[PDB]
Order: structure tokens, then C-alpha cells, then sequence
């Protein structure tokens, strides 16, 4: 079970410098007396790593409280520890560090390691209570108080202790690198004896890989596990803990860097060069031996003034829609279509597009658009879609199996219904045969239901083709009128006459920008020019292609283009 | 704006006669089909008769041998000769221009026959 | 409505010279003081353009009739008009110029341009009856007698008139270039005042672009619209028309040429050089500055005199096809192979040819052809092609990756399937190893699936090589039988025997010619050779990369081949 | 009918030298005074050809018997004959030389050649009996007793006799070359008068082609047809046969060699140089004028000691699969993978492997494999492959452009469809952006097609991401369920855990050998290495381009690879 | 083999209230997302709500303002309190578990409301 400790009080951060530490072996091959360039997650040279005391005495009274913040895990962690008496015991990794997410626990007791991957209920202050025996004192018994419950474990690992026994100024430096790549938790480690150096020593030591555990959990957060020698029930005035935390641990974060590593004759990494540190390091990496374009700020798009618009208002906002035999097939061409109007307006109950997604209508350009506008009862507006049947799908409107276009319907109670009933919309129930593609049959011949001919006169088994619809404002939703328009789009190998609206932006002069002038794309700086273009000649050209000047589509001013300085 | 002018109705005693007129203006392309429809208060739209551009006559069984339609090609107008009147014919009538799309109606002619 | 005019009587053509006229701006780029070489459709320099009077009085009586012929439209037209009284009004473009196909109409009245694309029913003699009104006489009222009817209009355009008002020797030259490229009708125009030059003037004026219409129709012929000032009902003796057609129009046809255009500092084309006109112009284009192909006239074709017909009928229409084991391939030689019968039958579901296109087999000649005739399931048909794997491609019939030949296959449900299942077609699923290509195994040894030997007896882990296929008429597409013929064509340095249905021609000696000897096609001249060929030798190659000598298949005389190029 | 002769008694072989004989025309192209180098099947110069008497008298009594042993046919045969009495008549070619397999027979009687391809049941001593007529003796009647029966004849050829009439020391040397290439059996031949030379003459004679037979069968062995003038019923004491077999024949075997042939002015091959005979010949071939690497002995395969088995059955024969989104991804490791059960089951409709051939999966060794499992429609099966686009390829499951592995899918109508529709699987039609490869987004956030926020409520322009999958057993193939699993292979510089079922062999050291350690295949010699590989090192590359050192998987010992190339 | 225990439906008159519950007894790796889906005879699956354990609501407009979902972290269960019922809303419901590996389904709960 866990034990509650005091508030961490958010101690201000303190930094230190990492003199070329944290270099490990990137690949598992033997290399001898060779200089190899590797791009990987390395700790940058001479970086600022944050250092925490295991025990910090900061209160005026002399309070001894651990400094174990929950630190980020950004693309790997270089964890160094300089200590003398094994106060650091392990780590916990996880996203929420609770039962909602899986968590990784590594602990080094006096005998072995414990690596577990379970959804532990980690408390606010996980730690190991370490006590010596009354007679031997050679080893230390540890009481785990780091999680409340362990369940649903998916991993278990035991091996030789990561941290050796440290049982008086012979401080030791233990360096670890933690990476979480491709479901693999990789740990690199190295142990060195350090003498009379408070911070990370100056020198080079390469980290040999330790374990490559296959683990799917994401981490992005971690904490260090420490051991209490003192008692939480009774905190002593002083010296109950271990000499007020002279030992400490440093944390740095790996970054994607290119290193030049020098494998000596025995195969150990003796030296490394960080290519992004200083210009001379850049030269060393370029020569593979130990002995520039201005970016564009933003993008600019300019298209000419939008002038021609579709007569969608004459279709959708029309006063009267025709019957269900004579569809108002209207041709639409040679003008710009803004379908964001009918889409974002969302006044239409049904809006179904087949063969085209409804959000990319503004981007596609079509040869022709055909609009059919009419009025139909509720259920039947649901019926209009390809491959279906029914009285309307088989007797009035013929709709192909493959149909590129959009059916659009809205309710029309307040427009098409009258108190006495609008019988001006007529519907058929009888025909000799089903329709063929886009046949607008308006024939009024009397159908012969029986075996005798009708000769254009009703009677027994003779009926007029056209019945009336009782559109009334009190009708139920299924029987209510709906104004519907089907827009069929033609995409064939011909020039487009119906095009979406092109969205131009503002003009930025005298600045390195990405530009798009009427389809001409490029990067460069634009300046006012005194050139003399003709009424035509939208974009000028130099001696060898490479357009020097362009004409702004909206404003006829000629802007000359200079390549962005490099 | 296609307009259908209505004329020729009114009050007539049983057995009388009238001559209604359907006048078409506007686009009215060459293939038209003009008809007359009946509506009495409390009933729906009843097809009285139709003539297409072929000049064929299609009449309903309600009025066998009583109504007649004549065409005028010069003005493309229509006339109902309305004879042998009975009090079951008391209903307002309307033209119907089939044309090709957006069928247009007229404003109506009241027909009353009673004694 | 249209008015029928008298017969044109087919006036003889008259030509004139186009001194460096018809140069338009090919692009829309501003070029300053630079010389640009453009390969485009230009009117060649010093070309013969055919010129017609607007009104020609050629009869003895003095008849005045419009010269309004229908002219071809081959890759653009340069139309120049020298006039003073706006007697030319527009043009009509199309293929049939009737209601069957779409047509383009461009007319110019006193106010604006009318550009239409409809199914016009053009009469024999379109024109505009032009009359003045009684008091102001500033403008001229026009009656269009061009077309009887228009339907299916897909384009409409109006703008400022293409031709200015010409309302006495102030003749003006209006030059136009019409192109129809990628469904776009491109019109270029230039207007120049002219003085005392009857024919086309000598000089240079570049034609600036005028319009780009997304018309998207096919144009093969075009005609000219004229203004009839006089009255057709009562033609006057004289002077009723416009001075007996002093105005005239010249027509030339563009051709693909390379021009060198000289843009000055302002960007206006000042001079041009036609690279194909003279050797001096060719040199100018070669240096990009203003300061040996002997052709084969005829084609000689020689084939052996074989009258036999290849037995494809005994292969494709054979009553029986063997199992997928026993090779029944028919060898075809010494016969004429008509391949159009098979590839134009459209009854075979797969036509897959490798190394040779299926439309050129009728021309090629092969040493021999091998026809594999077998029945196979449909889902396995995709396994008969080079480089593939599968039970058929590995265990029954292997195809080498370098195949030159055609796989052909069709449905055989009504021919090979019976109600009770046809188990006469047998298949392997097991072999000890894969085949070599064209290896043909009919062994019936029982395969050893286990470790114990079978000794020709089935049992545990012992199976016959032969399974039967349940071909039934109710089977699906994947399981119905398919009749397949693999035609392997052999192209070697050997005389051919299955020469296709070509027609051997006569002999032209000592002259440059395209030649075809037993399938070897090339270009060159032939001479009598004293070389001696051994009876088995057919070709000759002293240099090993060009065939210097050849044996005539008809006469045994040995003819050597010299390259045509001088 | 055949006649039984005596036992051959297995005469010891006799050899003789072929002084530059057997050079034929490789092509039918006339070449004059040129030196052409051709790589083809030729008889090596100064080779030991085996020589047999036609009649051999070896018994102490004086027995006379045919010497017609079944000789092998290894890549062609040069058959020479020195004879004067036409006692050699032809040959038979085949594999088993019985009715089981097809066989070729060529026989030359006094009139013409008989060439047949049938299932002959040849006897032990095939031959032809010759008897002279009682009065003429100009020609000689022959009775054939080569085969007892013939069946399944597919070829018949008759022409002028290959062997002329020989009707007393006017011996003739006849040389023939028989080749079997690409189903074609080619005969080249040459006949020359000889004088006083018992063995093969010294000199050069070219062998002109005679015929190219389309046989299309397999040959492994061949025999000689001999003419008997004596009687088998009554053998004479002596002189009944032909002079105790003075006439005899030589047999040599062609080999792949490069020859340099000198065509003289008239087009005859007057000299040849065998490139592999002597260093002077090598110099001649390299200079094209007339004036070394140690091979591996055997192959060794070396793999880790793994006895585990894979759950491949569970993954591929699972009762339930994940939806298209939230696809199940399992890791497979530490087991031996047999892909033959997968590749050869033929129960999968789709099987495509990228970066590796599907027949070599059984050979390679991988670090890990990942199995992704879900169900889709048919028209979307094409979407699971690298470099593709589409709603699944952009919103559901993206394979990277550098994908290496095998995608497998099979029909599941009768597993996943239910009569009223199986709506247990879904997809996302909408997302803010396209996926990253193998990134699996499972968020259900309501889409925001409009400009107003949805706040987790789907109204208008607000749609839930996931739409159900329609599975019905009456659906079309495009709308039917397909169960799909993608096996992604990882081939990295790491010790492999998923292996192929290959058997490790013994380690042969200090010898040039083909080796295969952990999937790495190569050729070279191996030595003990003192290199300080740390316990985790697996491979070694001091030069970074050649694996100089490796760890043996079975026994952890460092063996360094020198190229046995010297 | 994640099992989803569903209970709490049945027959209720118009205007009543019921309390459904679905419990996931399986592995449930790391976060889940528990959803409820509707299906009436003759239609497709309509998801009522796919609230995640952490957040994101995801309510549909069909029964806007009427049903509510309660999450129990101790047993990781989900309860659907359905109030103000109407015969249209009635259908068969299935609880939905997104999970980290694959999505599962329930065995069904009949809900019927009519008068
Ligand atoms: C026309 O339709 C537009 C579509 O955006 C909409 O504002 C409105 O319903 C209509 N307005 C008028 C004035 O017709
Ligand atoms: C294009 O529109 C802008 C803003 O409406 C206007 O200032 C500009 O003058 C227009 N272009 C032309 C050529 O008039
Ligand atoms: C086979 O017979 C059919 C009969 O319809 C014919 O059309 C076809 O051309 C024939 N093909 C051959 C190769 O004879
Ligand atoms: C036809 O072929 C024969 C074959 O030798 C030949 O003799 C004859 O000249 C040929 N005929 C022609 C017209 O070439
Ligand atoms: C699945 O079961 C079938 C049963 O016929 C078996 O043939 C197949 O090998 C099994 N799949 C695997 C991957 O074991
Ligand atoms: C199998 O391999 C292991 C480790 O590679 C080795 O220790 C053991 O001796 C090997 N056993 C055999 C029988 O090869
Ligand atoms: C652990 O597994 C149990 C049983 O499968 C499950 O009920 C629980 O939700 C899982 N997660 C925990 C306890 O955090």
C-alpha cells in the first residue's frame, strides 16, 4: 500500500550543462577504425539538462522531502544519476499513470530486476522503504509502496540488477537512455566511477544497449522511484535521511540529430561530432573527418474577379415548379458555380451526392450541369436515388444505375399547399412499360387496363394517366409537398464551362512568398515594375524561360518576380 | 410569361349554349396540346377534353356528344362550343397547356345551368 | 427564313501571293528584345492564297451574284478582307452544316457580335439582307437569312463587334486567323488602314489574340456571310450592289511551321523568319539570329506464293479438346493465316498478346505457329500469361517470361458442360517439382505426400495425380469451362511459312524504296550482287548490325541493299 | 517384328582425339571475310570422343555382333562415321525408349529418309536387315525391326536421303550434329571423301545445316541403327558380315562454348578458335583476331535453435474479425512459419506480396511479423496496397509506399453475412485529414462539415464518423464480404524470431562455401575470429559494405568471412 | 473474448422510463469507448451515442434531450437512462465497445413503447 507524503511545493527548475554525454550504439554491427554518420535520436552536445536532488533541504525549519516530479518523455530520455548509496531504485512510465492506461515499472532491488507492464494504481509519491537488518546490514530489505493495485499484467522480466550495490566520496555515475520506438522500449546503460565532480563530468563514454523489450504502450510521461531510509511517521530533525541529498539525477531529452561516430580499432565509440552544434562541426561532418535558401513566409493565391454566377436562384428560389411529367430540365454552362451556398445554407432536407463527394464540388470543373426542378410528396423524395424502384423510380423519373450528381430536396408546405388543396401537380400510376434513360413522357393517352381498347375514352378498365395530389397545409409529413432539384454533372473529355469559385487572397509585395497567379505557381519576391505589357500577355518571360514578371489578375499592375535570395 | 385568356361563360338556362375561348400567349412552342378541365365545388379536377397539335379530339365519357373543341392555327387559340346543357355541367373550367415543360393554367370561366 | 439564290456556276479559282502575312502571337507571354523560335500552325511565307470577289459580275448580261463558296477548314484558316462598305459580316463553321451535326455561327451587325453553337439548318446561300432606313442613315438594319432553324444551342456569346463600321478609296484590311485546337476555337485579328493596294500589302503586322471560345465541336468546312444591299426580288441593271464587288477576301490555310519571331523592347512582334522558306532562312533559324534525305517513292512488298489457308477452324471450332495434360498443339506452316477472323469475331473473352500487337499479326510473317487447344476454368484463365504462378502456371502449363504470341479464350458452357458433370477434364494439384516452360508431363505415378513410398498404390498420404472437374451448365462464371488457344508465333532468321494475308508487289531495281522481304521491313536501294548464298542462307550481314544482302523469295537472285540516305 | 540378338557383354570403352572437328554454321546469315564470336553448343577441340566398331569380333571362336549401346544425349551429339558399305542407317532418340514416352526415329533406306515421332516400343537390339535382290544388286532391300509397335504419332517427315549410297578403300567420313533446343531438333551435316586415315582426319570442315525438326519432346538417350548383311538365324564362320567391322563411328558430346569463326570471302567458315582450349586461344578470343575465381564446393545453411510453432492457424481461422477501422494487429514472433499452407491452399481470392516473392517466404528469416485482420467489400480490396488512394486507403488503413509484406484476402459470404444484413462492421466516410501509414484513429468525434461547431451533437452538417457495412448473402460480388489479413514482415539487422522451416546443416570451415546465417546468404571462406563482439553484437561490418564477421546462431561463436575469391 | 452484458428493456407505455445497462467483462485494453446503437425491423444500425470513458459526448439528434448515459469507473459499466419514450424510438439496442484492439457487440435488448 502507498503512503502519502507532503506537497512538492513546485521547486523552481535548475539546469546544468551536458558535456558530450549520452552517445550510444545506434546499430548492432561491429565497426572498427571507421567514421560512421548516423541520424538518430541523440542528446545534443552541450545541452541544458535539468538536475534534481534526491533529497532537498529547502525549508527554514529543515524539512527533508523528495524531489520526484512527473517529467515528460519527449522522444527519449537521457537519465544520468550520480550517487553513492542506492537511493534511486527504478522508474515508472505511462501516459496517465493510473488504471485507465497501461504502465511500465522497472525496479532494482538487492537481488534482481523487476520489469512489469500493468495498469498500476500509482500513488502521488511512489517509493521504496529501505531498511537494514538488525545483525547483517550487508543487504537492504525493501518495502514497495509505489502502486495500490496490480492487474491485467502483459509482461514480466527478471535479470541481473541494473544498478549495482553501492554500499565515502566514491560517487558513481550511471547513465541510461530510454527510447520508445516501434513498440520497442530500448534501454541503454553505462556505469562509470566518478571522482570529485559535482556535475556531469567532462569526457566521453558510450552507452551499450541493455534491453529491447517489445511493448506497445505509449509513454510521454515518467517518474523516478526513490528509497526512504528515514521514517515517514517520525521525520528526524537531521541526518535521519542520507546527508541531505548530495546525490542527484539529471534528465535531458533526445532530439533527432546527425552524429559522426569514431569507432576505434577495438570497436568502441571513442569520439563523436554533433553536426548541428557549431560551424566547424558542420565542416567536420561534411568532410566525414575529425580533422542556404531563404524560406517563404506564407502562400499567396490570386485569381481574377468572380463575375458570372449560376442561375441557381432561378432554379431553387423559383416561384413555381412544374409537374412530375414535364421536368424543368435546365442547362447550366459558361458560368461559375458556388455550391457552398446550397450546402452551408442547409435549408434542404435531402442532399445526396453520387459519384462525387459533396465537399469537393467547389474544386471540380464540369462541362455541363443539368437541373431538374419539380414537386413531390415526402416518401417519394426519399425514393429518388440510383438503383431503386417504385412508382416514381419506374414511371416518371428514370435514374441510371451509375449517376454522377446530387439530389436535393426541401419541404414546401408554406409554398405549394393551399387550404382547398393544390391539384396542379399530377402523378401517374399506370403505364404500359417502365422508362428508359431520361424520358420525359407527357402523353395523355388513356391506358387500357382490360382487354378492350379505350380509343381515348374512359370507361370500364379505362383510366386517365394523371391523378391529382391533395397538397394541404394540414397534411402529414409523408403527404406534405417537397420541392426537389436534381443536379446532374457532366465530366467528359471536353473543356469545362461550369467551374467552382476560385478563392484569391491578399497581395504581399517586397516579401519572399509562395505565389499562384492564375495557375502559375512559384516562390519568390514581388516588386512593382515599369514594364509595358500589352492588353494580353498575362505573364512575361526572360531570355531563357523562367518567367521574370507576371500580371496580377485582379489588378492589371505588372509585378516583376525576383528569385528568393539564396 | 405564358398567359391563358379565359372567356365565354356565365348563366344559361337548361338546354342553352355558349362558346368558351382559350387564348394562348407567351413562349408556346410549336408542339402544344390544349385541354379543358372541370371543377365543381367539392370535387377535384376532372378532364373535360384535350386536342394536341395533331388536331385529334379526346373527349371524356361524361359529356359524350355535347362539348366540342375547334382550333385556330392562325392565332393558335381554342374554342369550346358548349351545347345541350344539363345542370350536372355546373362547374368552373380551366385550360391546360401541355407544351413541353412548366404547364400553365388560366384564371377560369364560371358555368351555371339551372332552372 | 432563307432565300434561294442562283447557281454559283463554279467560278475558276484565282490565286495571289501572301508576302509575310498571317503571323499571330502564339503565346501570351511578354518577351522584350528577344528572338523566339515557335513551332506552331502558321501561314507559310510567300504562299498562294485564293482570293474571291464579294460580288462578281462575269456574265455577258451583267449578272451580279455573290461569290460565297463552301471552303475546307484544314488546321486553321487565315482570312484577310479588303473592303470599304462592311459587305462581309461573319462566318459559319462545321462539318455537315445542317441539322445532323452542331455548327458555329459568328455574325456582326451594327451593334455587337453574335456567336452561337447550335444545330443550324443552313440554307445553300446564307446572307444578311441589309437595308438603310429613311432619315438618319447612320446605321444599317439587317435581316438574317442564314439558317432555317436552330436547336440544341450549347453556347452564346456577345461582345464589341469584330468588324468596325466602314461607313471613297479608304479601303481597310482586316486579317483574322481561326484555329480549332483541343476543343477551343481561337480567333486572332488585326485591322490596318490600306491605301492603293489591290492585293495583300507587303509588310508585317502581327495578329493579336481576340477570343478563346470553349466551343468543343468538330470543324471541317466553313463559309462566309455577305451583306446583300440590293434586292433579290428585283435585281437592278447595275449599281444596285456595291460597285461590282470591289471589296474582296483572300483565304489561306495554315500549316505546321517553325517561325523565328523578333520581339522588340515593347513586346510587339516586329519581324519573323520562316525557317523552311529558303536556305538563307534555314540558316537564320539555325543560328537563332536575323543576320541528304532521299525518300522512298513507292513500297515494294514480296511474299511467297502460298495458296493454302491455315487450319484455325480445326483448332478453334474443333469438336473435342484434350485434357490439360496431353499436349494436342497443332503446328501451322505453309499456309496463309487470316487473323482478322479471330480478332474481329468478338466471341473470345481473352485476347492477350505479348511481344506483338494484335492488329499487326496480319502483316507479320513467322517461321511457324503453334496452337495449344485446351479447356480450363475461368478463374484460372488469368494464369495463362508469362511470368505468372499458380497451379496451372506451375503444375500444368508453364509460360516463359519472354513469350512472343497470343492467348485467346472464349466461353464453352453450352459446348463442354453436361447436366451430370463432365469429369473427362483432369487436373493436377501435386507434383514433385515445377516444370520448365513447354514441358509436357502425362505421367500417372502416384505422388508420395508422406515419408513412406506409395509404389503405385494409393493410401495414407498417397494420391493419384488426376482430379476431375465438375463442369456443369449451372456453374458460376468462376467454374464454367473456357476454351483456350495459345498461339505461339516464331520470329527467327529463317524463311516464313505462315505469312499473313498481304499482297506481294512487283520489283523496282536500283531505286530507293520501302521494302519488305519475308517480313524484314526497311528502307533502301537494291542492286545486283555477285555474292553467293548457301542454300540454307537467306540473309546477309557483313557488319553484323545491318542487312547488306538479301535473297528474293520469288526469284533466287541475290540482291544487296544499300542505305538510301545520300 | 523385332529379333533378339546376343548380349553386348559390356565392352570396355575406347577413345580417340577429335582434331578440331564438328564446327557447324550457328546462323543462316551470310558473313564474308569477318571474324564472328558465337557462344553456343560446340564440340570442344582436341576432345576425347568415344569410338565404336560397327561389327566387333572379340570372341576366341570369332563371334560377330552389333555394337549399338544406348548412349546418353547430353546437350547435343556430334556423330561421325567412317564407312564404305552403308552399314549405318539411322538413330533413335528418347528418354525411356519405350511406349511410355515419346521417341524419335530417323532411318535412311535406299530411297528416302523416314523421320517419325511416336511412342515406339523399341526392342533391346533395334536394327535393319539388308538383303540384295537376286538379279539387280543395284539397290538393297531393307526390313526394319526397330520397334514392335508405334502409337500416338505426331510427326512425319520424308526427304532426300541424309546418307548417300556407298556402293575398295573408298571410305567416307560423314559428320553430323544433332541438337535439341527449345523443342527443336536440329540436324547439321557434312560429308567428305576420306583416304587412308583410320581415325578422324586432321583438318577443318564446316557442317552446313540440314533441317530443323519441330519435335517438341524430351531426349536423354540415343542409339544407332545398323544394317545386318548376314543372318541372325545362321551366323557364318566369317566373311558373312562386312569385313569384321572395319567401318565404325565416333561419338562426342557438345558443350556450351564460345567459338571464334573466320568467314572467308565466299562466306565459308574456314577456321575456328576454341576460347577455352589454351591461353593462346584465350588471347585470340580476347583480341578477336587469329594473329579465375575459386568456386564454392557445397551449400551450408545455419539457423537458430527454435522448436516453437506459430498461431498462424488462429489468426487465419478466427471466428470474428475487427472492423475496417480499429483493425486488429497481432505480433507474431519466436516461431517457425510455414507459408506453403497459406500460399498453396488456393482458398484465398487475393494474394499479393510486395518487396518479396511469395514462393521465397518459406526461405527468408524475419525479426517479427505483424498480422492485421479485418473485413471489407470487393471493390475496396484493390485499396489495400502501397501508393493507392481511396476512403479506406486515406481514412482507414494506409500501407506505406515502402511496404514489405503480403496482403491476403478471401471470400466470406457464408461467414459474415446474415439475411437481414450484418451491420457489425463500419467505416469512416469523414475525417479532418488523411492517415499516416499503420496509424489507426478510432475517435468517434462528430464531423463538422459546416462552419458551426457540433459540440458532440449531430444535427445538420454534423455527422457521426462511422457508417455501417452492408453485408447480405444476396449482395453482388463488389458488395460481398472479404476477410483480409496483411502480414507485414520486418527484415532488420536484428536476431530473427520468425523463421522458415529450413534445416540447419553442418558448419564446414576454412573452405570456400555457400553460407546462409540467419537469412544472410553469400559465398566465401570462414575463419575463427578474435574480434571482441560484446554479448549483444550480432553482425559485423568493418567496411560497412561487406559483412566481414558474423555470429553463428546455433553456437555463439564469432566467425569472420573472408571472400574465398582470391 | 470480451462479453457485453445488456439488461433493462421491455414493454413500457408511452411516457415511461427504463434503465438499460451494458457491462464489459473482457480484457478492455487501456481506454475504451462505450456506445449504444439502435435497430428497428427493416432499417440499418443507428448509433444512439458513443460517449468515451474520458469525454466527447457524441449524442445524436434522434432523441435529443431525452436519454442520458451514466459511466461507472469502478466496474467500467454504462447505463442508458431512457425517459419520455415514443413508439418511434422503440427498437432493439446493442452496446458497443471500441477498445484498443477491435470492436465488439452485445446480444440485444428489446424496447417497446406504444398505446
Ligand atoms: C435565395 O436562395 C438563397 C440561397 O442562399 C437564400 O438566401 C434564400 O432562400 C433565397 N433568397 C431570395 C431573396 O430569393
Ligand atoms: C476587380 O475587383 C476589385 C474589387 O472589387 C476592383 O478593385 C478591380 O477594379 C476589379 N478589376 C477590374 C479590372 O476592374
Ligand atoms: C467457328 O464457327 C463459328 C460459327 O458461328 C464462326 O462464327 C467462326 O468464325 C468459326 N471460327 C473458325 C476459326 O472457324
Ligand atoms: C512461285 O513459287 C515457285 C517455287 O519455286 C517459283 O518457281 C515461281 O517462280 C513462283 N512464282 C512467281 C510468280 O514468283
Ligand atoms: C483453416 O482450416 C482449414 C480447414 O480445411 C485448413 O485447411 C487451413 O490450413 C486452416 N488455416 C490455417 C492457417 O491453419
Ligand atoms: C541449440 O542452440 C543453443 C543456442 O543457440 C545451444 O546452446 C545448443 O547447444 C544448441 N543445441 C543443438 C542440439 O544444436
Ligand atoms: C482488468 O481486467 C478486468 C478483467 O478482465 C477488467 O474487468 C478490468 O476492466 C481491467 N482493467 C482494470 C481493472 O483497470
Amino acid at each position: 500500500q502507498c503512503v502519502n507524503l507532503t506537497t512538492r511545493t513546485q521547486l523552481p527548475p535548475a539546469y546544468t550543462n551536458s558535456f558530450t554525454r549520452g552517445v550510444y550504439y545506434p546499430d548492432k554491427v561491429f565497426r572498427s577504425s571507421v567514421l560512421h554518420s548516423t541520424q538518430d535520436l541523440f542528446l545534443p552536445f552541450f545541452s541544458n539538462v535539468t538536475w534534481f536532488h534526491a533529497i532537498h533541504v529547502s525549508g527554514t525549519n529543515g524539512t527533508k522531502r523528495f524531489d520526484n516530479p512527473v517529467l515528460p518523455f519527449n522522444d527519449g530520455v537521457y537519465f544520468a544519476s550520480t550517487e553513492k548509496s542506492n537511493i534511486i531504485r527504478g522508474w515508472i512510465f505511462g501516459t496517465t499513470l493510473d488504471s485507465k492506461t497501461q504502465s511500465l515499472l522497472i525496479v532494482n532491488n538487492a537481488t534482481n530486476v523487476v520489469i512489469k507492464v500493468c495498469e498500476f494504481q500509482f500513488c502521488n509519491d511512489p517509493f521504496l522503504g529501505v531498511y537494514y537488518h538488525k545483525n547483517n546490514k550487508s543487504w537492504m530489505e525493501s518495502e514497495f509502496r509505489v502502486y495500490s493495485s496490480a492487474n491485467n499484467c502483459t509482461f514480466e522480466y527478471v535479470s541481473q540488477p541494473f544498478l549495482m550495490d553501492l554500499e565515502g566520496n566514491f560517487k558513481n555515475l550511471r547513465e541510461f537512455v530510454f527510447k520508445n520506438i516501434d513498440g520497442y522500449f530500448k534501454i541503454y546503460s553505462k556505469h562509470t566511477p566518478i571522482n570529485l565532480v559535482r556535475d556531469l563530468p567532462q569526457g566521453f563514454s558510450a552507452l551499450e544497449p541493455l534491453v529491447d523489450l517489445p511493448i506497445g504502450i505509449n509513454i510521454t510521461r515518467f517518474q523516478t522511484l526513490l528509497a526512504l531510509h528515514r521514517s515517514y511517521l517520525t521525520p528526524g530533525d537531521s541526518s535521519s535521511g542520507w546527508t541531505a541529498g548530495a546525490a542527484a539525477y539529471y534528465v535531458g531529452y533526445l532530439q533527432p540529430r546527425t552524429f559522426l561516430l569514431k569507432y576505434n580499432e577495438n570497436g568502441t565509440i571513442t569520439d563523436a561530432v554533433d553536426c548541428a552544434l557549431d560551424p566547424l562541426s558542420e565542416t567536420k561532418c561534411t568532410l566525414k573527418s575529425f580533422t542556404f535558401r531563404v524560406q517563404p513566409t506564407e502562400s499567396i493565391v490570386r485569381f481574377p474577379n468572380i463575375t458570372n454566377l449560376c442561375p441557381f436562384g432561378e432554379v431553387f428560389n423559383a416561384t413555381r415548379f412544374a409537374s412530375v411529367y414535364a421536368w424543368n430540365r435546365k442547362r447550366i454552362s459558361n458560368c461559375v458555380a458556388d455550391y457552398s451556398v446550397l450546402y452551408n445554407s442547409a435549408s434542404f432536407s435531402t442532399f445526396k451526392c453520387y459519384g462525387v463527394s459533396p465537399t469537393k464540388l467547389n474544386d471540380l470543373c464540369f462541362t455541363n450541369v443539368y437541373a431538374d426542378s419539380f414537386v413531390i410528396r415526402g416518401d417519394e423524395v426519399r425514393q429518388i436515388a440510383p438503383g431503386q424502384t417504385g412508382k416514381i423510380a419506374d414511371y416518371n423519373y428514370k435514374l441510371p444505375d451509375d449517376f454522377t450528381g446530387c439530389v436535393i430536396a426541401w419541404n414546401s408546405n408554406n409554398l405549394d399547399s393551399k387550404v382547398g388543396g393544390n391539384y396542379n401537380y399530377l402523378y401517374r400510376l399506370f403505364r404500359k412499360s417502365n422508362l428508359k434513360p431520361f424520358e420525359r413522357d407527357i402523353s395523355t393517352e388513356i391506358y387500357q387496363a382490360g382487354s378492350t381498347p379505350c380509343n381515348g375514352v374512359e370507361g370500364f378498365n379505362c383510366y386517365f394517366p394523371l391523378q391529382s395530389y391533395g397538397f394541404q397545409p394540414t397534411n402529414g409529413v409523408g403527404y406534405q409537398p417537397y420541392r426537389v432539384v436534381v443536379l446532374s454533372f457532366e465530366l467528359l473529355h471536353a473543356p469545362a464551362t461550369v467551374c467552382g469559385p476560385k478563392k484569391s487572397t491578399n497581395l504581399v509585395k517586397n516579401k519572399c512568398v509562395n505565389f499562384n497567379f492564375n495557375g502559375l505557381t512559384g516562390t519568390g519576391v514581388l516588386t512593382e515594375s515599369n514594364k509595358k505589357f500589352l492588353p494580353f500577355q498575362q505573364f512575361g518571360r526572360d531570355i531563357a524561360d523562367t518567367t521574370d514578371a507576371v500580371r496580377d489578375p485582379q489588378t492589371l499592375e505588372i509585378l516583376d518576380i525576383t528569385p528568393c535570395s539564396f | 410569361q405564358v398567359q391563358l385568356q379565359e372567356s365565354g361563360g356565365g348563366l344559361v338556362q337548361a338546354g342553352g349554349s355558349l362558346r368558351l375561348s382559350c387564348a394562348a400567349s407567351g413562349s408556346i412552342f410549336s408542339p402544344n396540346t390544349m385541354g379543358w378541365f372541370r371543377q365543381a365545388l367539392g370535387k377535384q379536377r376532372e378532364m373535360v377534353a384535350v386536342i394536341s397539335s395533331i388536331a385529334s379530339t379526346q373527349y371524356a365519357n361524361f359529356v359524350k356528344g355535347r362539348f366540342t373543341i375547334t382550333r385556330d392555327n392562325t392565332k393558335n387559340t381554342v374554342h369550346l362550343q358548349m351545347n345541350s346543357l344539363i345542370p350536372e355541367d355546373t362547374a368552373v373550367y380551366y385550360c391546360y397547356a401541355v407544351d413541353k415543360s412548366q404547364d400553365y393554367w388560366g384564371q377560369g370561366t364560371q358555368v351555371t345551368v339551372s332552372s
